[PDB]
């Protein structure tokens, strides 16, 4: 809820953009003291982000508050083993299913390299001409 | 240069050197730092640190089995 | 590709069912060169075990006969 | 539970392995030095003809020895320091002459050079050369 | 019928006297009162007291069952 | 497609809508046959709700996060089941920190239950004879 009693999505609060038309969401006093709700990391800028976006490599808070390199470069932020895929250049850990999905997930095209070698599921997959795997429910779907 | 999980290029002189060079301990993970010992698995005897000697060398008064481990 | 003594004894196999369709072959030094109809190729490998297989050229028409001029 | 003291190789006319012997929990078995075969009597050893049995052990002409073999090289080849590979000596380097439909082609044996000897033939299915007169023969089927 | 096994309801026949939600307490050995999404839970010595607190843009029912939006 | 919860006898008669308001994206439900309650989850409000079976007296009984660290949070809650014998609600979540949560049937004593080797836990159930929990994962495929 804002000052003028119009209430907005909690993600837009202190997002550097005036939404409540009274600049209550971008007031420095509130944007400093406020605490991000459970599960979200807080930036020094006052923005709230999901905790999964710390060490995301990409900037989230605008001030690079979400990328402490020293912390992100230790063992404390390793990839989830046997469930996530690690990039080859950056320190990003991406969900494994994002490998070979027709999008640059690792930001250096690591996830989309050597796509011709990954085997599709023996029963529940359809193999594309560009060696992608799609769920069989999407063939002939239109 | 072996590529650490966090993107550090480390020379192969430091892989499994019992020192965390990468900063995350990826270089010294157990995937490369197991180095299994001689199992001596089929059709021979085994004594001490993996001496896969033939069965005739069991307790035959000939100290070949490390420090006479049999 | 098989070779044997001049009396047809002691046969040995170089390639074992790996060849589409050889038609001609020649040996020089330790290398055997053969012409393959199905891939339309000239290619070579070691004359005793077939190691180091290399496709020398992609002919558009069937290569029929081959010889080493030396 | 027969012969459980292992030792059964340790006599002359009994066991009678002519090269070497090893004993199991119960009894002996015979063995030969390298390059000898256990023969079907299970007592005795024989020299293999390594030249006839395994010609791939020599790059060229092979000579049998009792207990081993020696690799020679045919006239015009030099034996490499490794003792197995023979290398052609004449400075005349070889090339592959091969025939296609409409073409006879001259290919160098590493794939680096690829040229044309003749073109506009009907169908060249066979081909051969003559060293003495530097001639070339073929069949236009 | 076995995929919902029969067992004795702890709120049985009374809702434990709670005017609102009689829920099963954790461990499944006793009950516990509660209040709807826009009431204030107030505890007395022996009886829970849930009373409406709905907004200006919400309408409260005459017998205080619930609150509904003004529209 | 209509954002409603209906009910009907099994002889196809007396079809009736019981909930139609303030229900954004209801992901799953289960029926407390014992104290007569309907429990459901929604992915947008990221909450666990409860009602009388007739739709009156709604309440929210879990929100924000599970655990004392906020490591596991309602993000994409999905399958739900009850174990009224022991007064527990179990539910799956397939967010970034995918997990299986548990809470008392009156909103106390919330906990994580499964937090490792779990990516896409769509399904959850209980075998009431063995008292064994079961789930399935759509990514790891187990
Ligand atoms: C393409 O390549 C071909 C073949 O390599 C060349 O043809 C050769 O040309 C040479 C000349 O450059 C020819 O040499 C001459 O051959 C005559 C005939 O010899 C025949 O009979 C003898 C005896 O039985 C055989 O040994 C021989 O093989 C032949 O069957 C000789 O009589 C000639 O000798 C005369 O001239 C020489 C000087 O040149 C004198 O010393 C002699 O006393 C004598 O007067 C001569 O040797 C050779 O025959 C051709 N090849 C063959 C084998 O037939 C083409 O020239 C070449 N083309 C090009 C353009 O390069
Ligand atoms: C397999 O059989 C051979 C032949 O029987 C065994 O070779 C034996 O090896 C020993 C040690 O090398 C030989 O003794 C040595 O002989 C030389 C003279 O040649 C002498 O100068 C040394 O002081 C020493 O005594 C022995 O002569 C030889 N056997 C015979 C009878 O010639 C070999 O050891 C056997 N291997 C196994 C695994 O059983
Ligand atoms: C789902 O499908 C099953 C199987 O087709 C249905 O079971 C059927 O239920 C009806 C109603 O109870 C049964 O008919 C009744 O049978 C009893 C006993 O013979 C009789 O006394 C009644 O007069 C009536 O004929 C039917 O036999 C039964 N069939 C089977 C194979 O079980 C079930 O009703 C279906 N459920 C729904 C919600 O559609
Ligand atoms: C919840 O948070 C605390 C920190 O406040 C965690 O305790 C630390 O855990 C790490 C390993 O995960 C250790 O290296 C630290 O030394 C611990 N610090 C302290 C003060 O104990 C705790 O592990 C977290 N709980 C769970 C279940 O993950
Ligand atoms: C609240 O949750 C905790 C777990 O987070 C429960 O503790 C477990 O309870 C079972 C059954 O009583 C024990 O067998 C386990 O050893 C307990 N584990 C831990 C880590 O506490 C606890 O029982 C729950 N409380 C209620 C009210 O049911
Ligand atoms: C990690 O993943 C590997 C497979 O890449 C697996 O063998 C191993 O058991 C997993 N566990 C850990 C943390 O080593
Ligand atoms: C032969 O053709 C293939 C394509 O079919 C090509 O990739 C290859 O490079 C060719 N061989 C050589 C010697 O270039
Ligand atoms: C932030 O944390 C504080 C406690 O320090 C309060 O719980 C506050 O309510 C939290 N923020 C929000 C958005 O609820
Ligand atoms: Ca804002
Ligand atoms: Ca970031
Ligand atoms: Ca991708
Ligand atoms: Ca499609
Ligand atoms: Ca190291
Ligand atoms: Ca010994
Ligand atoms: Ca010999
Ligand atoms: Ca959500
Ligand atoms: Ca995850
Ligand atoms: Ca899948």
């Amino acid at each position: 809820q804002c000052a003028n009693k119009r209430c907005i999505p909690q993600s837009w609060q202190c997002d550097s953009v005036n939404d409540c038309l009274d600049n209550s969401d971008e007031d420095t006093s509130h944007c400093a003291s406020r605490t991000c709700r459970p599960g979200q990391f807080k930036c020094n800028n006052g923005r709230c982000i999901p905790q999964s976006w710390k060490c995301d490599v990409d900037n989230d808070c605008g001030d690079y508050s979400d990328e402490p390199i020293d912390e992100c470069t230790t063992a404390a932020y390793n990839c989830d083993n046997h469930t996530e895929f690690s990039c080859k250049t950056n320190y990003r850990c991406i969900p494994q299913w994002a490998v070979c999905n027709g999008f640059d997930d690792c930001r250096d095209n690591s996830d989309e390299q050597g796509c011709e070698s990954v085997p599709c599921h023996p029963s529940g997959d359809f193999r594309c001409a560009n060696h992608h795997c799609i769920p069989l429910r999407w063939k002939c779907d239109g | 240069q072996f590529t650490c999980q966090n993107g550090r290029c480390i020379p192969r002189f430091f892989v499994c050197d019992e020192d965390n060079d990468c900063g995350d301990g990826s270089d010294e993970q157990e995937h490369l730092c197991h180095t299994p010992e001689p199992t001596c698995p089929l059709h021979q005897f085994r004594c001490d640190n993996g001496h896969c000697i033939e069965m005739g060398r069991v307790c035959n008064h000939v100290d070949d089995c490390s420090d006479n481990s049999d | 590709i098989e070779f044997s003594d001049l009396e047809g004894h002691h046969r040995h196999t170089v390639y074992d069912g790996s060849l589409p369709h050889p038609f001609a072959l020649t040996i020089f030094e330790d290398t055997v060169f053969w012409t393959d109809w199905n891939t339309r190729t000239v290619e070579k490998g070691n004359k005793y075990d077939g190691s180091g297989r290399v496709v020398l050229v992609n002919t558009t028409h069937k290569p029929f006969d081959i010889h080493v001029y030396h | 539970e027969k012969g459980c003291g292992i030792n059964e190789c340790l006599d002359s006319s009994i066991s009678r392995c002519d090269h070497n012997c090893t004993d199991t929990i119960t009894s002996f078995y015979c063995s030969c030095l390298p390059g000898y075969k256990l023969m079907s009597d299970k007592r005795s050893c024989v020299d293999i003809d390594e030249c006839k049995e395994s010609p791939q052990l020599c790059s060229q002409k092979c000579e049998n020895v009792v207990g081993s073999y020696i690799c020679k090289c045919a006239p015009g080849y030099i034996r490499e320091p490794d003792g197995k590979s023979c290398r052609q000596n004449s400075n005349i380097e070889p090339y592959l002459i091969f025939s296609n439909r409409y073409y006879i082609r001259n290919l160098t044996t590493d794939g680096s050079s690829y040229s044309l000897i003749l073109q506009g033939l009907g169908n060249v299915v066979a081909l051969d050369f003559d060293r003495v007169e530097k001639r070339l023969y073929w069949i236009d089927a | 019928p076995y995929r919902q096994p029969i067992m004795s309801n702890p709120c049985g026949t009374n809702n434990g006297g709670c005017s609102h939600l009689c829920l099963i307490k954790a461990g499944g050995r006793g009950f516990t009162c509660a209040c709807p999404d826009d009431f204030q839970t107030v505890q007395l010595r022996d009886r829970t007291l849930c009373m409406p607190m709905c907004s200006s843009t919400q309408f409260l029912c005459g017998n205080n069952e619930k609150c509904i939006p003004i529209w | 497609e209509k954002q409603i919860i209906e009910r009907m006898f099994l002889n196809k008669t007396n079809r009736e809508t019981i909930i139609n308001h303030r229900l954004r994206r209801a992901e799953s439900l289960a029926v407390d046959w014992v104290s007569r309650k309907l429990y459901w989850l929604d992915a947008i409000l990221d909450c666990l709700f409860v009602s009388d079976l007739e739709g009156r007296h709604r309440k929210m009984i879990a929100q924000h996060c599970v655990d004392a660290n906020n490591t596991f949070c309602f993000e994409h809650p999905r399958g739900i089941v009850l174990h009224p014998q022991r007064g527990h609600v179990y539910w799956a979540d397939w967010g970034v920190h995918a997990y299986i949560g548990r809470i008392g049937m009156d909103g106390t004593n919330k906990s994580v239950i499964i937090s490792t080797k779990i990516e896409w836990p769509n399904a959850i159930t209980i075998d009431y004879t063995n008292d064994l929990l079961y789930w399935a994962d759509a990514h790891l495929g187990y």
